[PDB]
């Protein structure tokens, strides 16, 4: 178990940490988050009370350092850092804890939401899609757009998810037009699993990813490449078993952890309708469709 | 963007284009069997790609053996289509291959788009005009070439004759339109227009008969009243 403290919280904020969140009024006296198990990617997450608009946040592992969340009163915002010296934290921890200003990640140990939620996702492979290489952790916000995106502006903030797009020569070989168009099977497993994500790990880790983005910012890049990646399976007649098995699962917990509310935005109609109901793969997800017909039936 | 009424002079400025009809493409009969199922039987086709500003019309037959062994028929030919658009731009040199390509379909545009991915510079549009160019096959000279082919062949025609000695592509488009509109909507009455009188001759290297001026008037005058008439038929108005 460990520990992400903060110096203080002058601005009042709602702190989110994975799939938990908690209301934090102007110097209230908090100072940080114990409990947090080891052992998977997390994200803490912010949206101030004055501004509802902008939620933004940092994705982190713990094995991979100390880290700490300070405001910063000239940039006004609730900045992730890293502690070098290892006893200067472990002295902050333990001070904080004593004094018992900290929230514990309240975890269910019958719950296994945030494993299911992120089983694929690694924090090499997000520092990969969120560039900023002196920083062991990665801010992402409502408001960044991705390298697709951009190429329809400053490249230093983009999300670069992998590009995907149905109607372009990588997707589409010369004299297969119609077949490869109608059947992106070769895309999927030539072109992006043995190309280039090299395996389905990757491949649902950076569907996981895009998903937890647009669900925790609203960032609305990070859905169009959620539902991008699930139509390119969704559209291939040949998917390895294990992956189709795996995506119901993937899929499963994802529209089970969405907020109610949100459906309109997050979930794109044609997309869900043709994956569900037309696609090659209509059968194969049998635990997303059952759970999408009883809580999103009109959408459908 | 889609072509409609407001930017319908485009199609007579200096940037070449190409209308593509599919409608034509992939063409049955309708029978039934000694069992007394309900089978088809595929006739030639033709795509039917025209330039509305010189007339240059690229009549690409679709002879009946493309069928052969193929399913989702209705499908394929769209992308049969397509393929064989791109395969005419690509027989094109560059100065003659369009910067644009309109079709009178929108089931058209995937295909399509995706056959010219190695022309992004060529957009490929749909159109909110109703035009009549699925009547192309109610013209004597094409239906006959079309039916008579043994194998795939592209037959060129200027679908305007020499109208344009004397007239504008506007004009010429909109006399075309006219005539197909009228054959689509009653092919024997608008035949009849086109040839009740035997002194006035379709030339060998032509589609349509050599009518002099005030003739025209006349003819578009009685095609314009036939298709105002079929309306009122239609509805009951």
């Amino acid at each position: 178990m460990n520990t992400v403290p903060f110096t203080s919280a002058p601005i009042e904020v709602t702190i989110g940490i994975d799939q938990y969140s908690f209301n934090v009024k102007e110097n209230q006296p908090f100072h940080g988050i114990k409990d947090i198990p080891i052992g998977h990617v997390h994200v803490i997450h912010f949206q101030h009370a004055d501004n509802s608009s902008m939620r933004y946040g940092y994705w982190f592992d713990c094995r991979m350092g100390n880290f700490y969340i300070q405001y910063d009163p000239k940039d006004g915002l609730y900045k992730m850092m890293e502690e070098r010296d290892g006893a200067k934290f472990e002295n902050i921890v333990h001070n904080f804890k004593e004094r018992q200003m900290m929230v514990s990640y309240p975890k269910i140990d019958e719950d296994d939401t945030w494993y299911n939620l992120t089983e694929f996702v690694q924090m090499d492979k997000i520092r990969k899609i969120v560039r900023k290489d002196e920083n062991q952790f990665s801010y992402v916000d409502s408001s960044m757009t991705t390298v697709q995106e951009n190429e329809l502006s400053d490249p230093a903030h983009s999300l670069n998810y992998t590009v995907i797009n149905f109607k372009s020569r990588e997707a589409i070989r010369p004299g297969h037009e119609m077949e490869d168009f109608l059947d992106k099977s070769y895309y999927l497993n030539t072109v992006m699993l043995q190309g280039i994500f090299k395996n389905s790990s990757n491949y649902f880790g950076e569907l996981q990813f895009a998903f937890l983005n647009a669900m925790f910012f609203g960032n609305y890049g990070s859905s169009l490449q959620w539902h991008a990646m699930i139509e390119l399976i969704c559209s291939s007649a040949t998917v390895p078993k294990h992956m189709l098995d795996k995506l119901d699962e993937i899929l499963y917990y994802q529209i089970k952890t969405l907020p109610e509310q949100y459906s309109d935005i997050l979930l794109n109609e044609r997309v869900w309708n043709i994956c569900l109901y037309s696609s090659f793969q209509k059968n194969s997800l049998h635990n997303t469709e059952k759970i999408m017909e009883n809580k999103y039936p009109e959408l459908l | 963007g889609a072509m409609n009424s407001s930017n319908y002079a485009e199609l007579f400025n200096n940037d070449i284009k190409l209308f593509v009809d599919d409608t034509n493409v992939y063409r049955v009969t309708v029978h039934k069997t000694f069992e007394g199922n309900v089978a088809t039987k595929a006739i030639n086709g033709c795509i039917f790609t025209l330039n509305p500003k010189t007339g240059h019309l690229f009549l690409k037959i679709i002879h009946t053996s493309v069928w052969a062994g193929q399913k989702r028929l209705s499908q394929l030919a769209k992308w049969k289509t397509a393929e064989e658009v791109s395969a005419l731009v690509r027989s094109l040199p560059k100065e003659e291959q369009p910067k644009q390509i309109i079709v009178t379909r929108k089931a058209m545009l995937d295909p399509l788009e995706v056959h010219m991915l190695d022309f992004p510079n060529i957009a490929i549009r749909p159109t909110e005009l109703r035009l009549p160019f699925s009547a192309a096959m109610s013209i004597d000279k094409l239906s006959d070439v079309v039916m008579k082919a043994t194998e795939p062949q592209m037959v060129l025609f200027n679908i305007y004759d020499d109208w344009l000695d004397r007239i504008s592509s506007y004009t010429a488009f909109s006399r075309l339109t006219l005539l197909l509109r009228a054959l689509k909507t009653n092919e024997e009455s608008a035949k009849m227009i086109l040839l009740s009188d035997p002194t006035i001759t379709i030339k060998s290297y032509h589609l349509w008969p050599s009518f002099t001026d005030e003739q025209w008037i006349t003819i578009e005058s009685q095609m314009r009243d036939l298709i105002l008439t079929e309306y009122g038929r239609k509805y009951n108005v």
